[PDB]
């Protein structure tokens, strides 16, 4: 299992992020999903700073690093004839 | 008629039809409140029968619960679907950008088997979304409109498709369920039996009778008659049951160990467990009608049955067979026939309570999936159905389908017709549905089963023919979903008034005859011989005594907006389709002004149009203003009724609302308070009435173009209002945050002027195009700076001046005032996107006026620019002095068989003129049918034609035979519709008589400014070195295949070299080229583009050694 | 295939299809200089102009 | 509607100066399964003995 | 039908041991960039997965 | 046989590559599966950005940053190991995997 997370924690994003970045990611998700159906609502980054015990601009930059990239091969036309690429200036 | 502020329009009305028409939003609304549970539904469906009347939630509840574990000892009920008020009002909603929904509460239950408990909580289910009194949604502040959506219903259908080389009728059956498996039982090339199961490819049917259980000889005592059934049985290969079930399991399973008892139970669960396999309600109904199994007991069990797979599998082999009906054992008798996959007994309408009904069950089936996960992972006698359930993929999933769906779009609102327009919309296309390029060309046709049902007219004339229609105006959805019909049922020839909702299937077991049906005032028929149609579209001559349908008016054929043309009779249905597609998309004027000549269905229309405020209770007004209207109720309470004033549609148009009534006046229920967008006294009004002629003038009248007066110019009469509204958002970033304030680096202070003093404009400032509207600077850091840039800072004395600026600069050629700004902040606790920091939005507005370019259309399909705006003198004038405003051609009239508006000029011009027949020998032969209060008329009255009862040759020319004076004694119009005409320009008279009149006509939303473009030098790609492309930028012109064939055929090569190089991609050619313009050099050489570079490194990249050799 | 099972555009994906590099250079290019609108008659107007 | 990026890259724009440049020095670097490479550094820099050739 | 691939590989100066691969080459970046959007928002080109 | 393809084309070669030609193609071996730092955004060594490999990205200016003039071309600086140059050899310059 710690040879699976490793590699879960390297080979798994494109952009590469050290381990104990990922896995306070990972926490910061658990307790926003917890969160979610205790609270009722998504909540604030202030109230997930108190839990988790750091700064709301700390929450701020992980929530930053957890952005996936996207890709530049779908159509954002319903009627598929351009790439996503086609439009960045 | 009988709507208590209805303006006294006058009517052709010869027959009076019994039913009026309903409530146009039914559609929308009756759904809505089907899947809410709403106790209007709930009296209301109970008022036809239906004793047990179920919700959509409620369906889904009960077809989900019980949940359970796998071993059988813990389980999971659901009741009670509640709902919450709502959590804003709608008007907060639309400007704070928040949905309008309202929270699920629902009373789940879990049980213990193995102890015993209930745990009844009260779950959270999420927010749900609510359909509002105009029939729309609002999510996230923008108004969208689900479309209803047709598909075939599921059931068991039936063809043939004989093969040319065997010159044998090939019948086949497809058992096509809803979320469920295939299954079709052919008859193959061979004299055998097609009984492959889910495309499996081969089977006879021994191997599913022996698969289902069945001995040879029970084969044999239902199968007697066929020597198909006898030669499958002979080469059935395989007796014995448990052979056959490992035989499917093999040829099903195949990578799979055999099991002789999982494959009986596999099948037991593939067909009837009704967990994995479930036609609806609709299609056990559809089969049990079309086989006679379920005569006498209501619709349960919607899994299969052996019963009806046999019976399938007998009517397969009788129509194979030809038989004209069977009874099954135990089944009334039905006829052998085949089925068609476009008459509407086959193919239902999902409604929107369908659609959500849907997404809420697949939804559920990942929140079940969930449940059944953690129904053993946790732990026993500790959790709670709080622990259990998650609601974040069916949240998600509603998301889902209200945003970035095919069925979800734009409430499509440049006018309120094309509101109602959107709404009361049939497609074809969609998920679940055919898509558009796989779909063939027949279900593009009308079958004969759209009559009265779906408008064989209106459609779009694009890539989308017959795919989307829309329904017709007395249509009315089955809770079946099909769709209903009414008619006058006609007994022993004489008509009652029993109204009878009669669907597409049963319409085809009666024979119905028309509105233009001549009645002795007691229901009976004058005619022995009268119109009938027969099930298959068939048209005689009935003998009057068969008939026991009558429709309940004319015009039950036509749509909403299509029923909204004069003379419509007289049209072809070409161009009746252009001009009823067209007259969605006029623009709201200024004015809006009422049609003279119209419908009667300007003012029910605009009443169900929703941007009409109705006063809602009887009463008496209070006071008044420009924005609202306080009224005074006659028992106690009072109440405003808060106007929208210029608030902004979807696509840039006005929507003001003004009042029309006075402080003292009374006020009744139902009716029109305030006029809307295109309205005007309660009723529709889509553009204006002008004075036309139909000569050809000059060649500027040629092939559709229009010409104009300046008087449209100079009195606004052609006028809208264009409201744009521009955005920009404050953004964190790494190297600092951007700033919305009046620093902005490098710019003169005389341009700073109009803004406020953080970098806002104020309210009122004319702005041009180009100009700053929102001040705010990036910081963008250091880099090496140039040594020249390096001198003239060290020179004028001036700092580096770090931040970079990106004003909200206002895009090329618009412009015009700025009413009002909307600003969101961060700081100020706002709800903002992550790394947002301040949001404002910018209404910007102008006032467009009428131009040349501009697209005009009349209500016949007569479209067109316009080609010149001439002055005021210069213009074929009559002989009072009055120009005509606009001026059509005659040669594009016979060609396109749309005469309705030559017809509506001549009756323009006797309703404007005013007449008064002479009554001194009586009625005049002409005026017979022509009812009283039509033998007199005042100028400039309101009249309407009704659809296909309107007015005919005989009237229209004998009321323009007397047609009295205006001032003096001045008949100017001839019996015959002409008149002379003096030329403005050279001043004599024309030498013939000119057809003259007024006719309505319209402005489209396919401005010059909307469609003008054009491009020196701006953005390019990002992957390829090719200029961006778009309005929303400066954007290119894509030059196209068929363009390089033109070149090359003229053989001009350099040309073809430059359009193809130094515009495109030679990246270091632009610039020299740019540069060797300013220098006013000779144009350079042009190099390689880069979309061969790129070629040439993907292949290098492909490991393929590219070689490029000059000798 | 990556997120939600669309497959992912391979390096002869390039070249191969309806966004082949090949078919899409031979469909066209948007270039500078260029412009558009709609059109009226012009019936005073010499034939080459 | 209009939306832009930035491959993070500096576009300096200068003129390519073909006649005028800091002088430089060149290293033969040898790997080793006997092939040569050999690299341009400046002259006021130290050779680096080993290499990533 | 063998004959045909067996004197193309023999007429010209190819070698059927480039069918095997060895090395493996690569595109360059700016074929595939991962361009950033407004915010971090990153545009890969799919052939980096 | 020209690269730099100065319009004097008459032929269009299509041949089998050799791994031989294939690394006499590239400018590197890429080793890491790594594409660009998180947070200072730079891309990294050995990585499929890797401007030791592929090129600089800032016009005349290496990775180190210690030369930035484009008086300094052509040479390599000892730490960064970058060869400084006009920043669109980013668009040719290929590199290779050796397996
Ligand atoms: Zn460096």
């Amino acid at each position: 299992r710690q040879a699976i997370t490793r590699a879960m924690a390297d080979q798994a994003r494109t952009i590469r992020i050290p381990v104990h970045m990922v896995e306070v990611i990972n926490k910061l998700g658990r307790i926003q999903r917890e969160l979610l159906q205790d609270l009722g609502r998504e909540p604030t980054p202030e109230e997930l700073a108190k839990e988790m015990d750091i700064t709301p601009e700390k929450v701020l930059e992980i929530q930053q690093y957890a952005r996936e990239p996207i890709s530049l091969d779908q159509t954002i036309g319903d009627e598929g004839d351009s790439q996503l690429g086609d439009f960045i200036e | 008629n009988s709507v208590p502020g209805a303006p006294n329009r006058v009517s052709f009305a010869k027959l009076r039809e019994p039913l009026e028409v309903p409530g146009l939003l039914d559609v929308q609304t009756d759904s809505f409140e089907w899947l809410i549970g709403s106790p209007r539904w709930r009296e209301s469906a109970a008022e036809r029968g239906d004793v047990n009347p179920v919700g959509g939630l409620e369906e889904v509840l009960y077809e989900l619960s019980p949940i359970e574990d796998f071993s059988g000892s813990m389980s999971l009920s659901f009741s009670d679907p509640r709902f919450d008020d709502v959590k804003a009002p709608v008007d907060e909603c639309k400007d704070k950008d928040m949905t309008y929904a309202a929270p699920l509460f629902v009373t789940a239950e879990f049980i213990n088997n193995n102890t015993g408990e209930i745990k009844s909580q009260t779950v959270f289910m999420g927010d749900f979304p609510m359909m509002t009194e105009k029939g729309t949604f609002i999510i996230n502040g923008t108004e969208r409109v689900v479309v209803s959506q047709l598909v075939r219903s599921p059931g068991v259908y039936f063809d043939e498709t004989i093969d040319k080389s065997t010159d044998k009728t090939l019948h086949s059956v497809k058992v096509i369920p809803s979320r469920g498996a295939w299954l079709e039982f052919d008859v193959d090339k061979r004299d055998t039996v097609g009984v492959r199961i889910d495309r499996k490819r081969r089977q006879p049917v021994t191997v599913l009778l022996k698969a289902l259980g069945w001995t040879s000889e029970q084969i044999v005592e239902r199968f007697g008659f066929s020597e198909i059934m006898r030669s499958t049985l002979e080469k059935d290969n395989t007796v014995g049951t448990d052979e056959a079930l490992l035989d499917i399991y093999r040829k099903l399973r195949p990578g799979e160990p055999p099991t002789k008892e999982s494959a009986q139970t596999l099948l037991e669960n593939l067909f009837f467990k009704e967990k994995r396999y479930d036609l609806a309600r609709v299609g056990r109904y559809k089969v049990n009608k079309k086989l006679g199994l379920h005569v006498g007991e209501p619709i349960t069990s919607s899994t299969l049955t052996e019963e009806d797979v046999v019976a399938t599998i007998e009517y397969l082999v009788r129509l194979h067979e030809g038989q004209t009906t069977m009874t099954v054992p135990g089944g009334v008798e039905v006829p052998v026939e085949t089925d068609d996959i476009d008459h509407f007994g086959n193919r239902r309408l999902r409604t929107v309570g369908e659609l959500i009904q849907n997404q809420i069950r697949v939804g559920m089936s990942r929140m079940e999936r969930v449940v059944r996960e953690r129904m053993t992972t946790q732990d026993v006698e500790a959790i709670t159905p709080q622990t259990l359930i998650n609601i974040r993929p069916v949240v998600a999933a509603i998301k889902e389908f209200f945003g970035t769906s095919q069925l979800s779009q734009f409430m499509d609102q440049n006018n309120p017709l094309s509101g109602l327009t959107h709404k009361r919309r049939l497609s074809a296309l969609g998920p679940g549905g055919l898509s558009r390029e796989r779909a063939g060309l027949e279900v593009r046709d009308v079958h004969p089963s759209h009559y009265g049902r779906m408008c064989p007219i209106e459609t779009p004339e694009g890539p989308n023919i017959g795919l989307i229609g829309s329904l017709s105006v007395y249509a009315r959805v089955n809770p079946f979903g099909f769709i209903e019909t009414p008619y006058r049922k006609v007994v022993d020839g004489v008509v009652s008034d029993e109204i009878v909702y009669l669907t597409a299937d049963e319409e085809d077991r009666h024979v119905v005859a028309q509105a233009n049906s001549p009645i002795d005032a007691d229901g009976r028929f004058v005619e022995p011989r009268v119109l009938v149609r027969r099930k298959a579209g068939e048209v005689e001559y009935v003998p009057s005594s068969e008939v026991d349908y009558m429709d309940v008016s004319p015009r039950q054929m036509v749509s909403v907006a299509t029923a909204m043309i004069p003379f419509l009779e007289h049209d072809d249905a070409n161009r009746a389709l252009m001009g009823a597609n067209m007259q969605r998309q006029a623009v709201p004027l200024v004015r809006s002004e009422a049609p003279l000549v119209g419908t009667g269905m300007e003012l029910r229309a605009a009443i169900d149009a929703g941007d009409v405020v109705v006063a809602e209770e009887s009463g008496v007004i209070e006071e008044v203003s420009a924005d609202y209207i306080t009224v005074m109720h006659d028992n106690g309470t009072r109440r405003t009724y808060r106007m929208r004033k210029f608030a902004r549609s979807n696509h840039g148009t006005c929507a003001n609302q003004c009042p029309i009534v006075d402080a003292g006046d009374r006020v009744e229920a139902g009716q029109v308070i305030a006029d809307g967008p295109c309205t005007d006294d309660g009723e529709m009004a889509l553009g204006k009435n002008l004075l036309v002629a139909i000569m050809p003038w000059e060649g500027h009248n040629y092939e559709d173009a229009i010409i104009l007066s300046n008087r449209l110019v100079e009195e606004d009469v052609l006028t809208s209002i264009h409201i744009e509204e521009h955005e920009i958002d404050a953004r964190d970033t790494k190297l600092g945050a951007e700033e919305i304030t009046r620093d902005i680096p490098n710019i003169s202070d005389e341009v700073l002027a109009d803004l406020d003093e953080r970098g806002i404009v104020r309210i009122g400032a004319e702005v041009r195009d180009g100009d700053i509207l929102v001040g705010k600077v990036t910081p963008k850091g250091e880099t090496e700076l140039t040594p020249e840039e390096r001198l003239l800072r060290a020179i004028f004395g001036e700092k580096a001046r770090e931040v970079r600026d990106t004003s909200l600069k206002v895009p090329h050629g618009e412009s015009g005032k700025v009413i009002g700004i909307r600003v969101f902040s961060r700081e100020d606790e706002d709800e903002l996107p992550a790394g947002v920091n301040e949001l404002v939005r910018v209404y910007v507005a102008q006032k467009r006026k009428i131009s040349d370019g501009d697209k005009l259309a009349g209500r016949h399909g007569n479209k067109g620019v316009i080609g010149k705006i001439l002055p005021v003198e210069d213009m074929p004038f009559l002989a009072d002095g009055t120009p005509v405003d606009i001026i059509l051609n005659t040669h594009g009239v016979p060609r396109r068989m749309n005469i309705g508006q030559i017809l509506e000029t001549h009756l323009g011009w006797c309703a404007h003129s005013g007449w008064k027949v002479d009554a001194a020998k009586g009625v005049p032969d002409w005026a017979a049918r022509l009812p009283d209060e039509l033998l007199e008329a005042q100028p400039n009255a309101i009249v309407s034609t009704p659809v296909f009862d309107g007015a005919q040759e005989a009237e229209l020319q004998g009321l323009l035979s007397c047609t009295l004076p205006n001032r003096d004694g001045d008949v100017l119009v001839d019996a015959d519709g002409k008149a002379m005409l003096f030329d403005g320009r050279s001043g004599e008279p024309f030498p013939y008589p000119v057809t003259v009149g007024y006719m309505y006509i319209m402005k489209l939303h396919h401005l010059v400014d909307d469609k003008i473009h054009a491009r020196s030098t701006g953005p390019y790609s990002m992957i390829t070195q090719q200029p961006l492309g778009g309005k929303a930028q400066f954007g290119g012109q894509r030059f196209g295949e068929m363009e390089c064939w033109a070149m090359q055929a003229y053989g001009a090569a350099y040309t073809l070299q430059e359009l193809l190089t130094i515009k495109s991609d030679d990246t270091v050619g632009r610039v020299k080229v740019y540069e060797a313009i300013v220098k006013g050099e000779n144009i350079p050489e042009p190099g390689i583009p880069e979309s061969f570079k790129v070629l040439l490194k993907e292949l290098q990249s492909l490991c393929l050694n590219v070689e490029v050799l000059s000798s | 295939t990556g997120p939600g099972n669309r497959p992912l555009k391979s390096l002869s994906d390039l070249l191969k299809g309806k966004q082949g590099r090949f078919r899409q250079n031979l469909l066209g290019k948007r270039v500078d200089y260029s412009g558009r609108s709609v059109i009226v008659v012009g019936p005073q107007l010499k034939l080459h102009q | 509607r209009v939306l832009r990026g930035s491959r993070l890259g500096a576009v300096s724009y200068e003129t390519d100066r073909n006649h005028d440049l800091a002088p430089r020095q060149i290293a033969r670097y040898r790997t080793d399964n006997g092939e040569e490479f050999e690299v341009p550094f400046a002259d006021d820099a130290e050779i680096p003995g080993t290499w990533l050739c | 039908k063998r004959l045909k691939v067996v004197a193309a590989f023999q007429q010209s100066g190819n070698s059927p041991m480039g069918m095997v691969l060895d090395a493996v080459p690569v595109i360059p970046p700016e074929l595939r960039p991962m361009v950033q959007l407004d915010g971090g928002r990153f545009a890969t080109s799919d052939l980096n997965d | 046989g020209a690269m730099l393809d100065v319009n004097f084309f008459d032929e269009l070669r299509i041949g089998l590559a050799t791994a031989e030609d294939i690394r006499q193609w590239s400018y590197g071996e890429v080793k890491k599966p790594e594409t660009i730092n998180y947070r200072t955004l730079k891309p990294e060594k050995d990585g499929l950005f890797c401007e030791k490999i592929f090129g600089p990205t800032r016009d005349w200016e290496c990775y180190c940053g210690k030369y930035k003039r484009v008086r300094f071309k052509g040479i390599i600086c000892e730490r960064c190991g970058v060869e400084v140059t006009r920043a669109k050899v980013r668009r040719e310059r290929m590199g290779h995997i050796e397996l």
